RNA sequence: AUAUUGGCGAGAGACCGAUAGCGAACAAGUACAGUGAUGGAAAGAUGAAAAGAACUUUGAAAAGAGAGUGAAAAAGUACGUGAAAUUGUUGAAAGGGAAGGGCAUUUGAUCAGACA
RNA sequence: CGUGGAGGUCAGUGACGAAGCCUAGACCGUAAGGUCGGGUCGAACGGCCUCUAGUGCAGAUCUUGGUGGUAGUAGCAAAUAUUCAAAUGAGAACUUUGAAGACUGAAGUGGGGAAAGGUUCCACGUCAACAGCAGUUGGACGUGGGUUAGUCGAUCCUAAGA
RNA sequence: GUGAACAGCCUCUAGUUGAUAGAAUAAUGUAGAUAAGGGAAGUCGGCAAAAUAGAUCCGUAACUUCGGGAUAAGGAUUGGC
RNA sequence: AGAACUGGUACGGACAAGGGGAAUCUGACUGUCUAAUUAAAACAUAGCAUUGCGAUGGUCAGAAAGUGAUGUUGACGCAAU
RNA sequence: CUAUCUAGCGAAACCACAGCCAAGGGAACGGGCUUGGCAGAAUCAGCGGGGAAAGAAGACCCUGUUGAGCUUGACUCUAGU
């Protein structure tokens, strides 16, 4: 359907911004039913959604 | 359910019509004169080829300053173009005319388009903005299309 | 936990959601016809900027 | 410029709603409505605004009381109950 | 603004109540010519002056 | 006795009939512009009655084609009659750098008198 | 000669179709214009003797309204830039998810405000119009939801002033 | 981070991928460049463009209201390990 | 701050960054204006000079008032140049 | 990046009617009139000769028993004093 509700919610429930939420490309028949907020914490613990790690800006040459 | 000038018998002819269709008018006239007098098999092969970028539609009347292409050579003229919106709006009416032809016993082995015409619909207006703060008009030119199919005989 | 929707009151008093679509389509067509005929007139008498400049002297 | 780049600065209001007439005409930097002078007593009536007298003259609005005096004269301004 | 008075919020309640289509059973009345709702407005086009 | 282009109640017209008559026959001093004083439109007509098209089929649907209502869809809400500029179709005809016009006639179309 | 009305007359015409409208169909008048036949059409309308006038259009950079040619033409070119697979879908250069590629580069294309706007905020449903291409998407469309203060503000002071 | 710098340039947290597109690479264009020899001969006129530039050291004249002129003019250097 | 080292004699290696000089008119300089054709040699300016006026006054406003401005002032002041 | 071609969307200036020229007279520089030379459909990209093409130019000059800004010992007045 249209997951632009859930990718907005998954920054507010996690704490990282919007651009770091990795939703699931295979379970969109299930993520689209997590309308309210307190079902997203039933999915982050399930691993349907994963916070991507911080892109590295090393300082080693500096 | 009044039609235009029809020189055929209205007992062996199915009919089709599309009103207030938001396509161009100067393109639908040219496409609806490309097919006037063709079988409903070669006509649909033609209107499948025009989208497939062979056998272009010739622009006879509404044709000033358009570019030249080679594929109008089979119709004689040298100004040809492929209006892919008006082809899609005419082919639906040909498909509707076949489904009305099959509801009267008219077999599809000898059908041809007898009476086909476009008409300047009521304009649908919008506005555009030019320099120095002046509103000029900016309108669409929709078309009514009428189309009667009938079968060839002796 | 509702037994009341949007449609629950209006299905009883007159209209029906199939005929509501046959009413909603008629207003948006008549809104077009009343907004077409205003732009059929205002485009003529709108370039009359009464304090123009004509910005070309020397 | 004096046109479009000087139309962007228009944000602070200089008229606010009046409490007697109810249109956006109550000036604020000197506190006086322009469709009827509000801290003055009488409404701003004028004879050169002959169309403006029709926009606020009597007979326009509700007349919660003045559309009963015509009927109440015709029965002698009478009192007491109707009948049995 | 977001720091509005009450004179503005008294009026925006009526401005939010007067923004809806005409009720659909009005057109099914007998001597009713009211096709659309003419005084209807939205915030894109016609700013109400307050 | 006199005056009265305001309010209220009446009665009439060698006046106008929707580009007229008040700006307004209609949810008009409304919609709308302007900070504001003020400025201020357009917009009436299905039918006797909605009897506003059940049903079938093509289409994703807008709708189409049947069927049906109707005295009339050449009255289907875009609804009396439907003019012209302008445009499509088919038919007739003509055309070496304009088209149109005047006088005469050939040819092609159509009309004719009865002299039944 | 004609037009809008008014007084007589024709015991005028008319739903078995009155005005109007169309006709390289006909006739009369030098003409102004009158009369007939056909198609459409559906409720009124002429002749003669008179009376009256807001009475005859090609123009007025005429007024209002409508539509042309120009014309599918001018063009839709600032801001570095998009690509692949899948998903719903009638339909996807444009919606979403993933995967890459980028950019803003902390006086930001970020996070909050003040003026001003006023429900655009958010969800569900939907594409006739708008988004100068598209569209299932949207600040659009339809219906509902939402703003919680003893402390943060106004309220209370005084300035220039009124 | 380089840098004296909140310059310019690149990168992280945060955000966006919006501005009609496809093919072709003609003339004329708008923008951005380069050039042999000559160096204003162009033109009303060096208009426009190119040059010089940052830092350190040496080096600085007329005139002067002794404050300036002055970054005057004119020279050399610059990496990495 | 200094020395040996090494190179396609490169080296503020992109980014960033003064063209310079000798004379003449005119304005002293910093600033301001013709928003939307004129940024200047115009205006302003400090400096210099003049005039009125000792308060019941100078200059100016008000239709008038028991009314005002300079004046919460008083010639090293106010007003007009 | 335009332009060119294609998909989609798609206005305006302007317009009596329309466009081959040479001489001729002529409102004194014809697209039409008059003698001539000629003349083949629909046309696309460029172009700036013509259409005395298109614009709410800057003009110089005059008349009007037409105003306004402004100046004085114009005429006739007036606040103030
Ligand atoms: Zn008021």
């Amino acid at each position: 359907a249209n997951l632009r509700t859930q990718k907005r919610l998954a920054a507010s429930v996690v704490g990282v911004g919007k651009r770091k939420v990795w939703l699931d490309p295979n379970e969109t028949s299930e993520i689209a039913q997590a309308n309210s907020r307190n079902a997203i914490r039933k999915l982050v613990k399930n691993g349907t959604i994963v916070k991507k790690a911080v892109t590295v800006h090393s300082k080693s040459r500096t | 359910a009044r039609y235009g000038a029809t020189s055929t018998n209205p007992a062996k002819s199915a009919s089709a019509r599309g009103s207030y269709l938001r396509v161009s008018f100067k393109n639908t006239r040219e496409t609806a004169q490309a097919i006037n007098g063709w079988e409903l098999t070669k006509a649909q092969k033609y209107l499948e080829q025009v989208l497939d970028h062979q056998r272009a539609i010739p622009f006879r009347r509404f044709n000033s300053s358009i570019g030249r292409t080679a594929q109008g050579k089979e119709f004689g003229v040298t100004k040809a173009r492929w209006p892919a919106k008006s082809v899609k709006f005419v082919q639906g009416l040909l498909q509707n005319a076949a489904a009305n032809a099959e509801a009267k016993g008219l077999d599809a082995t000898k059908l041809y388009v007898s009476h086909i015409q476009v008409n300047q619909a009521p304009k649908q207006r919008r506005r555009t903005y030019r320099a120095h703060g002046r509103i000029n008009k900016y309108e669409s030119s929709p078309s009514h299309i009428e189309l009667v199919v009938t079968e060839k005989e002796e | 936990r509702r037994t009341i929707t949007a449609a629950d009151r209006r299905m009883v008093s007159g209209v029906t959601e199939k005929q509501y679509k046959k009413g909603m389509k008629k207003m948006q067509q008549l809104e077009k016809n009343a907004i077409n005929t205003q732009i059929r007139r205002e485009i003529k008498r709108v370039n009359f900027q009464t304090h123009y400049r004509d910005e070309l002297l020397q | 410029g004096k046109g479009t780049p000087s139309f962007g600065k228009r944000h602070n209001k200089s008229h606010t709603l009046c409490n007697r007439c109810g249109r956006r005409s109550f000036h604020v930097q000197k506190k006086t409505c322009s469709s009827c002078g509000y801290p003055a007593a009488k409404t701003r009536s004028y004879n050169w605004g002959a169309k403006a007298k029709r926009r606020h003259t009597t007979g326009t609005g509700r007349m919660r009381y003045l559309k009963h005096v015509s009927r109440r004269f015709k029965n002698g301004f009478q009192t007491g109950s109707a009948s049995k | 603004a977001a720091q509005k008075s009450f004179r503005i919020k008294q009026k925006m309640a009526k401005a939010k109540k007067q923004n809806r289509p005409l009720p659909q059973w009005i057109r099914l009345r007998t001597n009713n010519t009211i096709r659309y709702n003419a005084k209807r407005r939205n915030w894109r086009r016609t700013k109400m002056n307050i």
